């Protein structure tokens, strides 16, 4: 039941990222968080899953991912900022 | 028990992301999500992963966040499927669980020793799959070169 | 059961005793530096001091602020507070006389750095003048710039022994003194450890807010400045000076607790602070983030890269 | 007055001259 | 560790050494490998020299053109060598030498 | 774990005696510099499972690591010689 | 002519001196002598 | 260096490249000694220079580039599929670099990092062909796109710069987000991530069990992510508009080069990792989406940049339809289609590009090129005619062999949609031609024309599509090779 419970929450995370992006279409800011709450639950559901079936490249694809997103948050937000100069 | 609270303010901390206004107030929530999160990956057992949470995640781009929020401050221009997955017989009925709670056989040769998931993590990822790691360098190098270009006049 | 809330107090209360003698020692000393004497009248000898100015500091009338009277002003001191006490958690005083044995406990402590500098940027933006906001900023840059270089430290340490956890550290120390051999690694952890509270040569943040608000308030912050530099101080003797050891191992020394030399370091590097606080100017912000930027992070980068080869190339690594 | 002056167009014509003479012998070995 | 050198492909010629350390390649080197490295270099600080001349820089484009050229050309030559010493290429003179 | 229970414990209880105290009385620069720790931070978190385990890894993983400080050192240089670093 | 270039660049920022000197020290001393040591060791 | 690395040479080398012309060009361009030399043309001179060496590294050493065979295998696998792919990315790119140096003075936007990451996104793509693990083809493709956004907004100064980079960011994040869930739940469901333990798992017992509806999940999630980077019809939301809004080299370098690179990699997991049905179908319905898509917009466009994408948008489509089955001679035409249509794109924004600066944005202003240019109209019309179909030409060619083998594969349904978008298409472009000398209301006599390296890429291929038809064996016995030695 609890693999159950962790992926429902990974899953209703990713949808309320992708809901936040898609309704929301102006605001820059909440537009890059939601995008960090999908890569945020997806990193969940990988380590739910390296730690259910016995094996371990779900850590490190989870060490990595997270390496993507902290690149993409701050060069999305370098295009933010540099957009509301003007 | 605790799962639950976690997973709870978790749901409600990202709705208030997604809907609250007053961007501070978003970034707060989400700083917040990111919090829960890691203590229910805490939960999970894997307690490297979730001081990572804290530091990389809460500690470093959740203050670019906040940072950049604050300069421009005056900026402000399922019951379902959860049935049909929890009516499916394939996870184990909670009074199944009981009795067998105590049936578990424990090994006592495989923790003789006992890495934890950090040391574990560092063998594998830095012996083995090294290209795995050298191209998080180069996108780390793009992240840093992309801001200079883009906002360094 | 209850054990726990009982040694949570244990660790809790003498912290604020030991914290409100600090100031006043400070006081003290840095008067006894520049020849005269410190608070002396109350007390015996000054001893109740602190006391006095607490009952001073109670009784005071005091002033609710007007900027998110709620939730948002009447919170963030508190964050910072129970941040520094939470860090105050895993040290080990003595052979397993400790807390908790959370077994990453490195991570632990840079981590909670890390949320000392959210403590302190939702203090400096709750307010509502602007140029409060600015002190707030340029002191969160500050702060994550040394903690970086206070990151690379550590992973040095960290190479020199194979766990995590505080008591083996003191354990490979109890070999010999890591602050032996890595000296100039000791030295950059001492002043980035100053620059992370923005204590004796750094502070022009704090000077400039005071050249231009709770009583309770003011107490509180003043309060977490002064304990997280406690907890600097036990930290960098608890993994760079050796952490409840006797010195020349003698068996003279070990009728003395082990507790008592853990003291005995915190108070020398305590004295440390007090005392190079009280013979240098204070830098600029330009320079400061300069040298945070150029001096420290490039040495100590090259010291992680030398200690790991110099103990790679010899079966010297457990 | 016999001799040229400028010190990096003079390595640059090594350079190419090198450059011809080995795209000779290349091709001599083809 | 996996350590071994087996290709995909087959050494469809003689097989003189399998896996030869590098001095013995960069010493085993041919007049024609010389060749190459030259000419690799020699284009490459000549392209270096004009595209520096260009905003004024002919001596540091120059260096930087050299650096690649001499990257380039050392590779090259490096592969030939090593392929001529395992069988993916044509081995008369190392057979020779090696019988 | 059972050790992050103590913990959370000392919190609750620094969250009572916090409370307990309180009552008693009744712009390119810092983004850049910013940018530069979220990059140099992940730096810190792989040094440290890259720390505790350099015996279980031959000299293979000390050149591992040192390539990636290489490639991150030379984007450090790159920063500076641009002045990014300069306030 | 580079050696007083260098002389200059090292007055000039010492702290960078010291800093790339201390890892080279750090990345010689594997490159170089773990070999040496292994072939020690082989011979007794 | 040690004997493994030879099987990364070409990687190496270009990293390396990279890497010294960051440094060359960060230095040189703050040193005060020299004026304040802004080395955007000398950097891309040596960029070109290191591409056409890593060029002869990789071609001439791909038997010994395939040596290191296990010990990569943890990663990638290396086979003459990725030979000629990475050849062919690197042959674009060079191409790409000579279009778009007359560009960066012309325009005047000074920043040697344009550079220096055309190369490393190279690097990241020859690393995405050659990618044999679910999240290695993912880091892959972070890194090429993350190179792209930095690319994107280049000039601030600009209006259309920013809103275009940032639309570009959001979508593509977007597409690489849902790739990783599907990637995720495939992991979950499966238990492995590299080609030959899926291919193993779940090739032939497609079979539905109890917890079989995971996998399905997991690679639906993967076609629509790849498919975004597709451009995607049903998902192609703002692709005209990033391609009118980001500058000219940046629009063609992203049509051309990571196209190709993704087409190889849908190739290479849709022969290992599919069903029965789903990627069949989940590409037949996109196919025909696109086409319709590319005829009915492309129909009616008035400026000369967003008709380019929607051409592009239609090409891919008639490709994806060749991807419909999965025979020999299927693949085999969809290869030389993918071929056909990078040299026929390269054509036409060197064109548009030698078309620029007096026509900032318009497509009325093809002002008596008949007139004032005569061999320019007639290049352009070539080119045009070529991309949508005419009499002997090159992709009136390889359209014709792809319905061929559609035909010939059992899908009677693809050819009558792909035959009338492709005449609807031709009526169009036909018109247009014969409207060169009705009479001309607007005229623009040009500072442009071509300098020199523009002129000869041009000249090279557009006499490369006329004459492909007087012999075209050497292209269908590689294609043949290539899609042979993809998994047989
Ligand atoms: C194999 C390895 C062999 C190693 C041999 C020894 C090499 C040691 C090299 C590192 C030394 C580290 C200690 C000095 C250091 O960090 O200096 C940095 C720097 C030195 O650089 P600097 O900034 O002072 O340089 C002068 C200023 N410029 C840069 C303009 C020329 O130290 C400081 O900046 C001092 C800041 C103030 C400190 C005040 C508190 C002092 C506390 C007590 C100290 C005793
Ligand atoms: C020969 C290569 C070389 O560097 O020649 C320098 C010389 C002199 O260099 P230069 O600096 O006097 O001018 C060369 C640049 N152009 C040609 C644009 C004027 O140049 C040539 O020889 C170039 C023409 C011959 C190429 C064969
Ligand atoms: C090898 C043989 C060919 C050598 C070509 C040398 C450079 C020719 C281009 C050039 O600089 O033309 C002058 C033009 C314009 O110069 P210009 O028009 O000012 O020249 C006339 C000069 N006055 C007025 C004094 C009489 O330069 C450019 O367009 C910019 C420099 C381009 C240089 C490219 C060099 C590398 C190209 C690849 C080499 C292989």
């Amino acid at each position: 039941m609890d693999p159950i419970k962790y992926f429902t929450f990974s899953m209703i995370i990713f949808i309320l990222g992708i809901r936040g992006i898609l309704l929301n279409r102006r605001n820059i800011l909440i537009m890059l968080m939601s995008i960090e709450l999908m890569l945020l639950a997806v990193n969940s559901n990988f380590l739910v899953f390296s730690v259910s079936l016995d094996d371990m490249m779900g850590q490190s694809f989870a060490l990595l991912v997270l390496t993507v997103a902290a690149a993409e948050s701050a060069i999305g937000l370098a295009i933010f900022v540099i957009t509301f100069r003007v | 028990m605790i799962l639950s609270v976690l997973s709870s303010l978790a749901l409600v901390s990202g709705l208030m992301v997604v809907r609250a206004k007053n961007p501070v107030h978003s970034v707060l929530f989400f700083i917040l999500v990111f919090c829960d999160t890691s203590g229910l990956l805490l939960l999970l057992g894997l307690d490297f992963s979730a001081m990572i949470f804290l530091v990389v995640y809460i500690g470093a781009i959740a203050v670019l966040f906040l940072f950049v929020v604050m300069m421009f401050h005056i900026q402000i221009a399922l019951w379902w499927e959860m049935f049909f997955i929890l009516d499916n017989e394939t996870i184990p009925l909670l009074p199944t669980q009981i009795n067998t709670t105590s049936l578990i056989y424990t090994v006592y040769a495989g923790k003789v020793r006992s890495w934890t998931n950090l040391e574990t993590l560092g063998n594998l990822l830095y012996t083995y799959y090294f290209v795995w790691f050298l191209v998080p360098s180069l996108i780390l190098l793009v992240a840093m070169i992309g801001a200079i270009v883009l906002t360094m006049h | 059961y209850i054990a726990v809330p009982a040694e949570i107090l244990g660790i809790i209360l003498p912290l604020l005793l030991g914290v409100a003698f600090l100031v006043l020692a400070e006081r003290k000393v840095m008067a006894f530096v520049q020849r005269r004497k410190g608070p002396d009248v109350v007390g015996s000898f000054g001893l109740l001091q602190p006391l006095a100015d607490g009952l001073k500091l109670i009784l005071k009338e005091p002033i609710s602020p007007s900027s998110a009277n709620f939730s948002l002003f009447r919170m963030a001191p508190v964050a910072t507070f129970m941040l520094s006490l939470v860090a105050w958690a895993v040290v080990p005083f003595d052979y397993g006389m400790v807390l908790s044995d959370s077994n990453i406990g490195l991570l632990y402590l840079f981590a909670i750095s890390s949320l000392g500098v959210y403590g302190i940027i939702t203090a400096g933006w709750s307010s509502n003048s602007k140029y409060a906001f600015l002190g707030a900023l340029r002191s969160a840059a500050q702060m994550v710039s040394y903690e970086v270089s206070i990151g690379l430290i550590l992973i040095t340490v960290l190479i020199c022994v194979g766990s995590c956890n505080l008591s083996e550290i003191v354990m490979a120390q109890k070999q010999i003194w890591f602050g032996i051999p890595l000296f100039p690694v000791l030295v950059m952890f001492f002043i980035s450890c100053l620059a992370e509270t923005n204590r004796a040569p750094f502070d022009l943040p704090e000077a400039e807010a005071e050249s231009v608000y709770s009583s309770m308030g003011s107490a509180l912050f003043f309060l977490g400045e002064y304990a997280n530099m406690i907890l600097m101080s036990g930290l960098c003797t608890s993994l760079s000076l050796g952490g409840w050891l006797p010195i020349l191992d003698l068996p003279i020394f070990k009728r003395i607790p082990g507790s008592i030399w853990f003291s005995i370091k915190v108070i020398l590097f305590l004295f440390l602070y007090i005392w190079v606080r009280a013979a240098f100017p204070r830098y600029r912000y330009d320079q400061l983030m300069g040298l945070g930027w150029k001096v420290f992070l490039p040495l100590s980068l090259a010291w992680v890269v030398a200690v790991s080869g110099v103990s790679v190339t010899f079966p010297w690594l457990p | 007055e016999r001799v040229s002056t400028d010190k990096h167009r003079n390595y640059a014509v090594v350079a190419g001259t090198i450059t011809i003479l080995g795209a000779l012998g290349w091709y001599l070995k083809g | 560790m996996n350590t071994d050198i087996t290709a995909s492909t087959k050494p469809e010629y003689p097989v003189v050494d399998r896996n030869p350390p590098f001095t013995k390649v960069v010493g085993n080197f041919s007049t024609l490998d010389y060749l190459r490295f030259v000419t690799i270099t020699g284009v490459s600080v000549t392209v270096g020299y004009l595209s520096g001349i260009k905003p004024g820089i002919r001596g540091p484009s120059m260096v930087t053109g050299g650096l690649i050229g001499v990257m380039g050309g050392f590779m090259y030559a490096y592969q030939n060598s090593a392929g001529r010493l395992m069988g993916f290429f044509p081995n008369d003179d190392e057979v020779a030498r090696h019988n | 774990m059972s050790e992050f229970a103590p913990i959370c414990i000392y919190l609750v209880i620094s969250l009572l005696v916090s409370l307990i105290l309180l009552g008693l009385p009744f712009d390119i620069r810092f983004y850049l510099v910013s940018i530069l720790f979220i990059i140099f931070d992940p730096e810190v978190t792989f040094s440290f499972p890259w720390a505790v385990s350099l015996n279980k890894i031959d000299p293979f993983g000390s050149w591992s690591m040192m390539a990636f400080l290489l490639i991150l050192t030379i984007g450090s240089l790159y920063e500076w010689k641009r002045g990014a670093l300069d306030w | 002519a580079v050696m007083e270039k260098l002389k200059m660049f090292v007055v000039q920022e010492p702290v960078v001196a010291a800093s790339c000197l201390i890892a080279g020290f750090g990345l010689f001393l594997p490159a170089v002598v773990r070999p040496i040591l292994d072939s020690y060791q082989a011979t007794k | 260096m040690f004997n493994l690395f030879l099987a990364v040479y070409p990687e190496i080398f270009i990293i390396n490249a990279t890497f010294i012309l960051l440094i060359h060009g960060v230095v040189f361009s703050t040193s005060k000694k020299y004026d304040y030399p802004p080395l955007v043309s000398n950097v891309g001179w040596l960029g070109l220079l290191s591409v056409l060496i890593t060029l002869l590294l990789l071609a001439a050493g791909a038997p010994l580039l395939t040596i290191a065979h296990l010990f990569r295998n943890n990663l990638f696998r290396r086979d003459n599929f990725t030979y000629f792919c990475q050849i062919l990315l690197l042959l674009s790119t060079a191409g790409t670099i000579s279009m778009c140096f007359d560009f960066f003075e012309q325009e005047r936007f000074d920043a040697f990092e344009f550079i220096v990451l055309i190369l490393l996104s190279t690097c990241s793509m020859l690393f995405m062909i050659s990618a044999y693990d679910s999240i290695a083809m993912y880091l892959a493709i972070e890194l090429q796109s993350l190179c792209f956004y930095v690319m994107a907004a280049s000039k601030r100064k600009s209006e259309f710069s920013t809103e275009a980079g940032l639309k570009y960011l959001i979508l593509g994040a977007f597409s690489s987000g849902i790739l990783l869930f599907g990637c995720s739940m495939i992991y979950g469901s499966t238990g492995a991530t590299h080609f030959d333990q899926l291919a193993k798992i779940l090739t032939g017992y497609e079979i539905t069990g109890a917890r079989s509806s995971g996998i399905f999940m997991g690679i639906l999630f993967i076609a629509v992510g790849s498919l975004f980077k597709i451009t995607a019809v049903p998902f192609h939301m703002w692709a005209p508009d990033i391609y009118e809004g980001s500058p000219t080299p940046v629009t063609a370098f992203l049509s051309i080069a990571p196209k190709i690179s993704i087409f190889a990699n849908i190739s290479r997991v849709s022969i290992y990792g599919s069903y029965g049905a789903t990627l069949q179908q989940i590409f037949c319905f996109c196919s025909i989406a696109s086409m319709i898509l590319g005829a009915l917009a492309a129909m009616a466009q008035t400026k000369v940049k967003r008709l380019l994408a929607y051409s592009s948008i239609g090409h891919v489509g008639y490709i994806c339809t060749g991807f419909s089955c999965g025979t020999i001679e299927g693949i085999q035409s969809l290869l030389i289609g993918i071929f056909i249509y990078a040299l026929m794109t390269i054509d036409a924004f060197a064109i548009v590009l030698a078309l620029r600066q007096t026509r900032v944005k318009y497509i009325a202003d093809l002002g008596a090129l008949a007139k004032t240019n005569p061999i320019l109209a007639i290049t352009f019309s070539i080119t045009m005619f070529s991309y949508v179909g005419i009499p002997p030409l090159a992709g009136f060619c390889s359209k014709f062999y792809l319905f061929f083998a559609a035909l010939g594969c059992g899908a009677y349904f693809l050819a009558p949609v792909g035959v009338v978008t492709s005449v609807i298409g031709c009526f169009y472009y036909i018109r247009l031609a014969k409207r060169m000398f009705f009479d001309t209301p607007r005229t623009w006599i040009l500072y442009e024309p071509m300098d020199r390296d523009k002129s000869l890429l041009l000249a090279m291929t557009s006499s490369f599509i006329t004459l492909f038809f007087p012999y075209p064996s050497p292209l269908f016995s590689v294609t043949h090779q290539m899609a042979l030695s993809l998994y047989l």
